[PDB]
C-alpha cells in the first residue's frame, strides 16, 4: 500500500514555527498462522490462535517544550522492534 | 356423627320434615298473594266470575287430594247427623234391617280416619239412604245441623266411593261454601302463580284482620261507577285503608266496573253526579285522555273525572312508597287478566327500584 | 523436539550465558531457571520469555543489574506455579514489564524494581491461580508516574494500601471477576488514578475515597454494579460509560487530539436512558407527592369502612351484599397497593436514580405490578356481573323462581376470581416483564404474544363496557311506559343511570384508548404524560365506588347506625 | 224495635252486674303478697341458679 | 222511651262507682314499697330454631314444658321440642292463616285456628300416625281469634262476631253461648281454677264468664285503648291486659278495680302479648317494637331490656313450672330465653 | 493489492495440525490472517488516553476436521482447523488469544 515505512515524521498539529515536532510511526508488516501443536501445549489457557504483532516505535525521545508550557518528547530515532499498547 | 338410636329415628324425622317443608317453600315463593276488597254491590262477583273460567288448571294434585279428604269428612259428618236425628227424633226410626244398623254404627266408630273414607262405609251410606224411612227422617230432620249438601252426596256417594274421584270445581265449592268469609281462588298468568282472596261475610272492622296482610303483593279496590250514591262510602273506605298503619306501605290496583252501566244511566240525561259532586261541573277533561271511538263525552268526562279524585286522594301522602293503578273495569271481557299482571310486573319493578338505590 | 535457539538450553537449564540482541526462550526446553544466571550479558536490550511449556519455577534476582534490559515480556507458563519473590530488581531504565498466561499462586514482588523511567507500564494477565495482591506492592515501584494495567487479574481481594507513595496515571481492572470485593483505602496514598476501567468486574461498590481525581470510568457489562458514588464526587469526571442506562442520566445533570487544554462543558455518558423509563422518580410533579397520598388515604379509609360495615353485619347475607364486600375488598387492594408505591417512592425520594435497579428488579416491584392488575381485573369483573345480575332481574322480576341465590352466585364468583388471578399472574410467568416501566406495568409490547395479549385485554373491557351500556339501555326502555309513566321517577332514573355510566366512562375511556394506541407502537403521550394518568384516572373507580354504592344506600347508613348505637355512639 | 231490645238486654246486664259483692282491698293486697313472698322461693328468673342445676344450658 | 232505663243505668253505673271508691284505699305500691325491688335480671339465648319457614302469628307451651307448638300464616303447623329444638311432626292446614293455639293438658290434641270462620281441630297420637283433622267446628259468623284447651273434652273459643261461645269435641255443637257482650274479642285466659275464666275484649271492657253461668260477672274499664293480650295470675285472685295503648293495667277479682299501671313516657308502641312468672312477681309483656321488656308487677318497675328479635313480637308465652320463656316474633326464627 | 506491503488479507498459508494424545503431526492447507494495517502513536502523554493499536487478525473463521490415521487409543482422534475467509485488523480480545510480542514460530511440524 501506500502507507508511509517506520520513519520519523513532522507533527500534524504539534510542530511550531521554527523547531518542526518528529512523530514515530510506520507501516510494519505483522504475521499470524494458526496455534500448532507444540504451541497448543505451551498455552496454560485454551488458545485457537496465534499471533505475532511488530509495530515501530521510537528508540530514544529528547525533552521538548511545546505552546502553552505543555511538556512533550520529541523522537530521535525509529524502528520496528515489539509493541506496548497492542493489546486491549 | 353419633346418636342413640331414638336420637337417630327423630333426627331422620326431622330431616324428613324440613325436606318437605323446603319443598312447599319452593312453591309457595313462587305464588303471588294478592287481597281483593269491594262492597257488596261494587261488582266483586262478577270479576271473580270473568276470572273463574281460566282457573288454575281446573285441579291439582295436592288440591284434588284435599277437596277428596273434604269430601270424605262432609259425607261422614252428614251420616253421623242424618243418624243422630234417626235416634234422637220423637219415633226411634231404625234402618230396616239389623245389617243396615251395624253398617251404620262401623261407619260412625270408622268416621275417625285420617281423611280417607272406605269403600264399605260409602256403600253402606248409600244403602241406608235408599231406606225409605231413613230419607223421611232426614227430610223431617231437615233443620238439624246436618250439612246442606246432605242430599247431593248422597246422590252422589255411587261416583264418590269409585277409586281417584274427581268431583267438579262447583261441587267442591259448595261442599266448602259456608260463613267461612274467605273464597280462595287460583289463575296462572303468564305461567305465573297468582293468588286472590275474596274477602267478606263477617263483621266490616278492617281494624281487626288487615293487621296480618301487610305481606300482601297488592290489594285490589273494586268499586261499582254505576251508584253515584255509593261513592261517598267508597271514598271513606279507599281513605281508610290508604292512611292505614299495616298497609300504608302495599300498593293498590283500582277497578271502574260497570262502565256499560254507567253509559246507559248518562245517557238518560238525569246527570245525578252533580248533586252528589258539585266540582264535576267545574271538571275538565284532561288533555291525556284517550277515549274510545263512539263514546259519549258526558261517560268519558265522568269516568275521567272519578279517576282523577281517586289519584287525588290517593296523593295526600305516601305517594312515593306505594302508586295507585286505577283501570275502566268491564266484565264482557277478559283483558283484565292482563292488565292485572302487567300491574303486578310494573309494581315489582318499582319495588326492586327502590332498595336499588335507583329511585 | 529440536530446536536452532542461541542457548544451549541442555540439562534442564536455561543457557542463558548466551550473546544475543534480543533473548528469546521460544520451544526452549528448561524447567529451572538458575538465579543471577543473566550477568555477564550487556548486549541484550529486550528478554521475551514465550512458548515455554517446561518453565515451572524461576530463581529469586533472575534479572538483577540490567541495566542495559529496558522491556520484560513473559507469557506462556504452562507450569509456572511458582515464581520466587525478587526476581526483577536494579532496573532503573526498566520500560515495560508484562506477566501473562502464568499459573503462579503467589504475587511477584514489583517493588524492588526501583526503575527511574519517565513512564512505568506493568501489564498482569490470566492470573487465575492468583489469590490476592499483597499489599503495598506497588510502592516504591517507580519514583515517577507508574500505569498499571491488571487485565483479567484473578485477585480476590485488595489489600489495605495497596498503591501508597506513588503516582499512578491509569487502573485498568477489566474481566477481574474475583475481584467483586476491594477495600475502599486501596487508593488512601494514591494520587489518582486518572482513568479506571472496572468492566465486567462485577464490583459491589466503588471507593468512597479516591473518586475526585478520576477523570475516567469503564464499567461496560457491570451488572453487580447497582449503585454509584456521590454525583459531586465525580469533580474532574468528563466521560463514562455505564452498564445501566438508568445510571448514565445521573451524569446528565450538573452540581479528539486537537482538543488540548479544552475540555467539555457536560459530562458525557452512554448509553442514554430508555423512553420507557424516563429519567424521573416515580411522580414527576411537585403537586403529586401530596395528591397521590391524599387519594390514597380516601380509597383506604372508604374500602376498609364498607368492609367494616358489611363483615359485621348479623342480618342474612345478600348477593348484592357479597358483590359489595368483594368490590370494597378489590379497592382495598388497590388503595394498599398505591400506599405501597407511595412509600416506595417517599424512601427513594431524591434518589430515584440510585435505588431504581433494586427496586425494579426485586420482588416488591413484580408484587405491585400484580395487584394493579389484578385489582383492576376484579373490579370490572364485578362491576360487570352486578350490571347483568341487575339487568336480569329487573327484565324478568316477576319470575320469582329465576332468581339468584348465594349458592349460585358463589360459582360464578369462584369462576372469575380464578379467570383474574389467571391474567394477572399470566405476566409474571414471562408473557409481559412487569420491569419494562418503572411504574411496575406491563408495558412489554414488542414481543407478538405480548401485544396481541394486551389488545385483547382492551377488547374484553370494551365489550364488558358496551354490555353494560346495553343492559342499561334496556332496562330503562323497559321500565319506561307509554301510558303509565311517572315524569318525576323517569327522570330520576334517567338521572342515576346517566350519573352510574359516566363514572365508568370518564374513567375508563382514556385510559383504555391510551392502552390501544400503545398496543399499535404509536405511544400518543410520553411515559411523563401517562404518569398523570395513571394517578389521576386510575384511582377513580376506588375513590367513587364505595361512595356512590354503599355510602348512599339505606341498608348500609342503617347497619352503620345499629353498629354507632352498639357502640355507644348513639 | 231492635234498639228496644238492644237498651233492655243492657239495661238487664247492668242491673245484673250491680248486684255482685265486694271485699276489702287490703285483704286481697295481704293476700296476695303472702302468695308472692311463699312462691318467691320457686321462682327460677327471680333467683339465679348455677349452669349444671340449669336443664336449658 | 228509652230515658229512664238510659238514667236507671246511669244511677246505676254511679253507685257501683261510688261503691268501688268507698272500699278503695291506696294502691298496692305503697304497700309494696316495705319490699325491696328485684335487680337486673340477665337472659341468655339457649336455643333457636331457624327450620321455621314463614311469619309466626301464634305460640302455645306445653303442660310439661317439654313440647310448644307453633303456626304461621303460610299454613304450616309445626310443633318443636325445647329439650332437643328438633320438630316432631309437621300439621297441613286447609287454612293458610292461623291466629289461635292450644295445647292439652295431656297433649293428645292441638287445636288451631284464623281468619276463617271453620275452627280445626288436630291429633298427635293418630293411630295411622299422620296428623289429620279429627272434626269442624265451623258456623261462627266472625273470624277465629283465640283458643284454649280448658280440658281434653271442652274447649272455649273467640269469635270475631262479638260472640264467645263453648264447643264440645264429642257433640261438635256451641254447648254455652257468650253473645251477651259488646265489640269484638282478642284473647282468652284461663287462670288455675277452670271454674271461671277472663276474656279479653278488643274493646277497654273486660268481662269474666261462668262455664255454668253463661253471663257475664264483672266489666273493667280501666283500659284506655283497645286491649289485644289478657293473662291470669297464677293464684287466680287477678289478672293482668294489656292496651294498645302501652298502659297495662292489673284487676283484682276481689278489688274489681284497676290497681297499677306500668308504662313509660318513651314507651309509645302498644303492648300485644303479655305472661306472669310461676309466682307473679315478674311479668313478661311484649311490645309492637322489636324489643321485649320485663316488668316487676310488685315494684312497678324496669327489670330489664331484650331485644333479641329484629321483627315485632306476634305472641310470647311463660311454661307453668317457669323453666324457660319463648317469644314468637313476626319474622321466620323464634327465640328461647332462660 | 499491491505485491509491497500488502494489507491484512487471508493467504494460502500451510498450519500443522496435531493432539497431545496424537503423536503423528499432519500439516494441511489453511487461511492465515497476515499483512499490515496503520498504525500510529500517540503524540503527547500524560493528558489524553492513549490510542490503541490496530492489529491484522482473522474476523470470520469457519471450522474444518480431517480424519486421524491411527493415532493413540484413549482420546477422541478429532482435529479441528480454523479456516478464514475474510480478515481484518483490529484489537484483540485477552481471552481471544495469546497476542503479543513476535516469536516467529515455525508453521510445520518442527
Amino acid at each position: 500500500q501506500d502507507c508511509p515505512e517506520c520513519t520519523l515524521q513532522e507533527n500534524p498539529f504539534f510542530s511550531q514555527p521554527g523547531a518542526p515536532i518528529l512523530q514515530c510511526m510506520g507501516c510494519c508488516f505483522s504475521r499470524a498462522y494458526p496455534t500448532p501443536l507444540r504451541s497448543k501445549k505451551t498455552m496454560l489457557v485454551q488458545k485457537n490462535v496465534t499471533s505475532e504483532s511488530t509495530c515501530c516505535v521510537a528508540k530514544s525521545y529528547n525533552r521538548v517544550t511545546v505552546m502553552g508550557g505543555f511538556k512533550v518528547e520529541n523522537h530521535t530515532a525509529c524502528h520496528c522492534s515489539t509493541c506496548y499498547y497492542h493489546k486491549s | 356423627c353419633t346418636l342413640s338410636a331414638e336420637d337417630k329415628a327423630a333426627v331422620e324425622r326431622s330431616k324428613m320434615i324440613e325436606k318437605q317443608l323446603q319443598k312447599d317453600k319452593q312453591v309457595y315463593r313462587a305464588t303471588h298473594r294478592l287481597l281483593l276488597l269491594g262492597a257488596d254491590n261494587s261488582g266483586k262477583s262478577t270479576i271473580v266470575k270473568q276470572m273463574r273460567i281460566y282457573h288454575v288448571n281446573g285441579y291439582s294434585e295436592e288440591e284434588c287430594k284435599q277437596y277428596k279428604a273434604v269430601v270424605y269428612s262432609n259425607t261422614i259428618q252428614s251420616i253421623i247427623a242424618i243418624i243422630r236425628a234417626m235416634g234422637r227424633l220423637k219415633i226411634d226410626f231404625g234402618d230396616s234391617a239389623r245389617a243396615d244398623d251395624a253398617r251404620q254404627l262401623f261407619v260412625l266408630a270408622g268416621a275417625a280416619e285420617e281423611g280417607f273414607m272406605t269403600a264399605e262405609l260409602a256403600g253402606v251410606i248409600k244403602r241406608l239412604w235408599k231406606d225409605s224411612g231413613v230419607q223421611a227422617c232426614f227430610n223431617r230432620s231437615r233443620e238439624y245441623q246436618l250439612n246442606d249438601s246432605a242430599a247431593y252426596y248422597l246422590n252422589d256417594l255411587d261416583r264418590i266411593a269409585q277409586p281417584n274421584y274427581i268431583p267438579t270445581q262447583q261441587d267442591v265449592l259448595r261442599t266448602r261454601v259456608k260463613t267461612s268469609g274467605i273464597f280462595e281462588t287460583k289463575f296462572q298468568v303468564d305461567k305465573v302463580n297468582f293468588h286472590m282472596f275474596d274477602v267478606g261475610a263477617q263483621r266490616d272492622e278492617r281494624r281487626k284482620w288487615i293487621q296480618c296482610f301487610n305481606d300482601v303483593t297488592a290489594i285490589i279496590f273494586v268499586v261499582d261507577s254505576s251508584d253515584y250514591n255509593r261513592l261517598q262510602e267508597a271514598l271513606n273506605d279507599f281513605k281508610s285503608i290508604w292512611n292505614n298503619r299495616w298497609l300504608r306501605t302495599i300498593s293498590v290496583i283500582l277497578f271502574l266496573n260497570k262502565q256499560d252501566l254507567l253509559a246507559e244511566k248518562v245517557l238518560a240525561g238525569k246527570s245525578k253526579i252533580e248533586d252528589y259532586f258539585p266540582e264535576f261541573a267545574r271538571y275538565t277533561t284532561p288533555e291525556d285522555a284517550t277515549p274510545e271511538p263512539g263514546e259519549d263525552p258526558r261517560v268519558t268526562r265522568a269516568k275521567y273525572f272519578i279517576r282523577d279524585e281517586f289519584l287525588r286522594i290517593s296523593t295526600a301522602s305516601g305517594d312515593g312508597r306505594h302508586y295507585c293503578y286505577p283501570h275502566f273495569t268491564c266484565s264482557v271481557d277478559t283483558e283484565n287478566a292482563r292488565r292485572i299482571f302487567n300491574d303486578c310486573r310494573d309494581i315489582i319493578q318499582r319495588m326492586h327500584l327502590r332498595q336499588y338505590e335507583l329511585l | 523436539e529440536p530446536c536452532n535457539c542461541v542457548p544451549d538450553g541442555a540439562l534442564r537449564c536455561p543457557g542463558p550465558t548466551a550473546g544475543l540482541t534480543r533473548l528469546s526462550l521460544a520451544y526452549l526446553p528448561v524447567k529451572v531457571i538458575p538465579s543471577q544466571a543473566f550477568r555477564g550479558l550487556n548486549e541484550v536490550i529486550k528478554i521475551e520469555i514465550s512458548q515455554i511449556d517446561s518453565l515451572e519455577r524461576i530463581e529469586a534476582n533472575a534479572f538483577d543489574n540490567l541495566l542495559n534490559l529496558s522491556e520484560i515480556l513473559i507469557q506462556n507458563t504452562k507450569n509456572l506455579r511458582y515464581i520466587e519473590p525478587g526476581a526483577f530488581i536494579n532496573l532503573p531504565r526498566l520500560k515495560y514489564l508484562s506477566i501473562c498466561n502464568t499459573g503462579i499462586r503467589k504475587f511477584p514482588d514489583v517493588t524492588k524494581v526501583f526503575s527511574s523511567e519517565s513512564n512505568f507500564i506493568l501489564e498482569i494477565c490470566d492470573n487465575l491461580h492468583i489469590t490476592t495482591i499483597p499489599g503495598n506492592a506497588f510502592q516504591g515501584m517507580n519514583n515517577e508516574s507508574v500505569t498499571l494495567k491488571l487485565y483479567g487479574n484473578g485477585f480476590e481481594e485488595v489489600q489495605s494500601h495497596a498503591f501508597n507513595g506513588t503516582t499512578l496515571t491509569s487502573l485498568e481492572l477489566k474481566e477481574n471477576v474475583h475481584l467483586e470485593k476491594m477495600h475502599n483505602g486501596a487508593f488512601r496514598g494514591a494520587t489518582g488514578p486518572k482513568t479506571l476501567d472496572i468492566s465486567s468486574t462485577k464490583l459491589q461498590a466503588l471507593p468512597s475515597y479516591g473518586l475526585e481525581s478520576i477523570q475516567r470510568l469503564i464499567a461496560t457489562s457491570s451488572y453487580s454494579l447497582k449503585k454509584l458514588p456521590s454525583r459531586e464526587t465525580f469533580v474532574n469526571l468528563l466521560e463514562a460509560t455505564l452498564t445501566y442506562p438508568s445510571h448514565c442520566c445521573a451524569f446528565r445533570n450538573l452540581p479528539d487530539y486537537e482538543y488540548g487544554f479544552c475540555l467539555p462543558k457536560t459530562p458525557r455518558c452512554a448509553p442514554e436512558p430508555d423512553a420507557f423509563n424516563p429519567c424521573e422518580d416515580i411522580m414527576g410533579y411537585d403537586f403529586l407527592r401530596v395528591l397521590i397520598w391524599l387519594i390514597n388515604i380516601l380509597a383506604i379509609m372508604g374500602n376498609m369502612t364498607v368492609l367494616f360495615v358489611l363483615l359485621t353485619s348479623r342480618y342474612k347475607l345478600t348477593v348484592p351484599r357479597f358483590l359489595m364486600c368483594n368490590l370494597s375488598f378489590a379497592d382495598f387492594c388497590m388503595g394498599l397497593y398505591l400506599l405501597l408505591i407511595a412509600s416506595v417512592d417517599s424512601q427513594t425520594k431524591g434518589q430515584y436514580y440510585n435505588h431504581a435497579i433494586d427496586w425494579q428488579t426485586g420482588s416488591g416491584c413484580s408484587t405491585a405490578g400484580f395487584f394493579t392488575v389484578f385489582a383492576s381485573e376484579l373490579s370490572v369483573y364485578t362491576l360487570t356481573v352486578i350490571t347483568l345480575e341487575r339487568w336480569h332481574t329487573i327484565t324478568y322480576a316477576i319470575h320469582l323462581d329465576q332468581k339468584l341465590r348465594l349458592r349460585h352466585a358463589i360459582l360464578i364468583m369462584l369462576g372469575g376470581w380464578l379467570f383474574s388471578s389467571l391474567i394477572a399472574m399470566l405476566p409474571l410467568v414471562g408473557v409481559s416483564n412487569y420491569m419494562k416501566v418503572s411504574i411496575c406495568f406491563p408495558m412489554d409490547v414488542e414481543t407478538t404474544l405480548s401485544q396481541v395479549y394486551i389488545l385483547t385485554i382492551l377488547i374484553l373491557n370494551v365489550v364488558a363496557f358496551f354490555i353494560i351500556c346495553a343492559c342499561y339501555i334496556k332496562i330503562y326502555f323497559a321500565v319506561r311506559n307509554p301510558e303509565l309513566m311517572a315524569t318525576n321517577k323517569d327522570t330520576k332514573i334517567a338521572k342515576k343511570m346517566a350519573i352510574l355510566i359516566f363514572t365508568d366512562f370518564t374513567c375508563m375511556a382514556p385510559i383504555s384508548f391510551f392502552a390501544i394506541s400503545a398496543a399499535f407502537k404509536v405511544p400518543l403521550i410520553t411515559v411523563t404524560n401517562s404518569k398523570v394518568l395513571l394517578v389521576l384516572f386510575y384511582p377513580i373507580n376506588s375513590c367513587a365506588n364505595p361512595f356512590l354504592y354503599a355510602i348512599f344506600t339505606k341498608t348500609f347508613q342503617r347497619d352503620f347506625f345499629l353498629l354507632l348505637s352498639k357502640f355507644g355512639c348513639c | 224495635t231492635a234498639s228496644i231490645a238492644q237498651a233492655r238486654k243492657l239495661v238487664e246486664q247492668l242491673k245484673m252486674e250491680a248486684n255482685i259483692d265486694r271485699i276489702k282491698v287490703s285483704k286481697a293486697a295481704a293476700d296476695l303478697m303472702a302468695y308472692c313472698e311463699a312462691h318467691a322461693k320457686e321462682d327460677p328468673l327471680l333467683t339465679p341458679v348455677p349452669a349444671s342445676e340449669n336443664p336449658f344450658r | 222511651e228509652l230515658d229512664q232505663l238510659r238514667q236507671e243505668a246511669e244511677q246505676l253505673k254511679n253507685q257501683i262507682r261510688d261503691a268501688r271508691k268507698a272500699c278503695a284505699d291506696a294502691t298496692l305500691s305503697q304497700i309494696t314499697n316495705n319490699i325491696d325491688p328485684v335487680g337486673r335480671i340477665q337472659m341468655r339465648t339457649r336455643r333457636t330454631l331457624r327450620g321455621h319457614l314463614a311469619k309466626i302469628y301464634a305460640m302455645h307451651w306445653g303442660t310439661d314444658s317439654r313440647l310448644l307448638v307453633s303456626a304461621s300464616q303460610d299454613g304450616k303447623l309445626i310443633i318443636w321440642d325445647s329439650y332437643t329444638t328438633n320438630k316432631v311432626h309437621a300439621i297441613p292446614l286447609r287454612s293458610s292463616w292461623v291466629m289461635t293455639c292450644a295445647y292439652a293438658p295431656s297433649g293428645n290434641y292441638v287445636a288451631c285456628g284464623g281468619l276463617d270462620n271453620i275452627c280445626s281441630i288436630y291429633n298427635l297420637k293418630t293411630r295411622e300416625g299422620n296428623v289429620r283433622v279429627s272434626r269442624e267446628l265451623a258456623g261462627h259468623t266472625g273470624y277465629l281469634s283465640c283458643c284454649r284447651f280448658l280440658d281434653d273434652n271442652q274447649i272455649v273459643t273467640s269469635s270475631g262476631d262479638t260472640t264467645c261461645a263453648l264447643w264440645d269435641i264429642e257433640t261438635g255443637q256451641q254447648t254455652t253461648t257468650f253473645t251477651g257482650h259488646t265489640g269484638d274479642v282478642m284473647s282468652l285466659s284461663l287462670a288455675p281454677d277452670t271454674r271461671l275464666f277472663v276474656s279479653g275484649a278488643c274493646d277497654a271492657s273486660a268481662k269474666l264468664w261462668d262455664v255454668r253461668e253463661g253471663m257475664c260477672r264483672q266489666t273493667f274499664t280501666g283500659h284506655e285503648s283497645d286491649i289485644n293480650a289478657i293473662c291470669f295470675f297464677p293464684n287466680g285472685n287477678a289478672f293482668a291486659t294489656g292496651s294498645d295503648d302501652a298502659t297495662c293495667r292489673l284487676f283484682d277479682l276481689r278489688a274489681d278495680q284497676e290497681l297499677m299501671t306500668y308504662s313509660h313516657d318513651n314507651i309509645i308502641c302498644g303492648i300485644t302479648s303479655v305472661s306472669f312468672s310461676k309466682s307473679g312477681r315478674l311479668l313478661l309483656a311484649g311490645y309492637d317494637d322489636f324489643n321485649c321488656n320485663v316488668w316487676d308487677a310488685l315494684k312497678a318497675d324496669r327489670a330489664g331490656v331484650l331485644a333479641g328479635h329484629d321483627n315485632r313480637v306476634s305472641c310470647l308465652g311463660v311454661t307453668d313450672d317457669g323453666m324457660a320463656v319463648a317469644t314468637g316474633s313476626w319474622d321466620s326464627f323464634l327465640k328461647i330465653w332462660n | 493489492k499491491e505485491p509491497l506491503r500488502p494489507r491484512c488479507r487471508p493467504i494460502n498459508a500451510t498450519l500443522a495440525v496435531e493432539k497431545e494424545g496424537c503423536p503423528v503431526c499432519i500439516t494441511v492447507n489453511t487461511t492465515i490472517c497476515a499483512g499490515y494495517c496503520p498504525t500510529m502513536t500517540r503524540v503527547l502523554q500524560g493528558v489524553l488516553p492513549a490510542l490503541p493499536q490496530v492489529v491484522c487478525n482473522y474476523r470470520d473463521v469457519r471450522f474444518e476436521s480431517i480424519r486421524l490415521p491411527g493415532c493413540p487409543r484413549g482420546v477422541n482422534p478429532v482435529v479441528s482447523y480454523a479456516v478464514a475467509l475474510s480478515c481484518q485488523c483490529a484489537l484483540c480480545r485477552r481471552s481471544t488469544t495469546d497476542c503479543g510480542g513476535p516469536k516467529d514460530h515455525p508453521l510445520t511440524c518442527d
